[PDB]
């Protein structure tokens, strides 16, 4: 969360991803747990572009 | 009207304060802006896990320096967190820790 | 004298007997609760001024 200059520096992109995702969204953590191949599913999104 | 939310336009990375310019034929705007000019890196530790049910876990920074309990982010100072200024949001599972 | 202290958080302000401020245009929306802890104490202590 980048409220203030880069000072917040870098976070995994990976979690950054579910964090944003989390807020955005009902969608929650554990949500996408029990959910299958979201990544793979998200690749499948870029392919289609 | 409001400096805090308010994207990027009035200076680079953060502004602190906007005033008003009489421009010859325009509209002149001045702002005061704010740039770190230096950079130390320094380790953050993304919340901590307590015996009390809500954990403290650093929502308006990414962590805390030292101790699992450090506010040293801004310009000066090694002041540590007293749990006043983390916020405590419901316990997430995770290693000894908010994460 | 206790921890807590009066504190300005959304319209707050108000005077004497801790805060009697409506945050609608209305008067007297909210009877004082809130409460709440209190970060830290400033200068010219038994005020926050």
């Amino acid at each position: 969360w980048t409220a203030g200059l880069s000072s917040f520096a870098a976070i995994p992109f990976a979690q950054s991803i579910f964090y944003r995702l989390n807020g955005v969204g009902i969608t929650q953590q554990v949500l996408s747990e029990n959910q299958k191949l979201i990544a793979n599913k998200f690749n499948q999104a870029l392919g289609a572009m | 009207k409001a400096q805090s939310k308010r994207s990027g336009f009035c200076g680079q990375g953060t502004h602190i304060v906007s005033f008003v310019v009489n421009a010859p034929n325009g509209l002149y705007f001045m702002h005061v802006g704010y740039y770190p000019s230096n950079h130390i890196e320094v380790v953050s530790a993304y919340g901590l896990c307590d015996a009390a049910n809500p954990t403290n876990c650093i929502a308006p920074v990414n962590g805390y320096f030292i101790k699992t309990n450090n506010t040293r982010i801004v310009d000066e100072w090694s002041y540590t967190g007293s749990s006043f200024y983390a916020p405590e949001p419901i316990t997430s599972l995770n290693t000894k820790y908010v994460a």
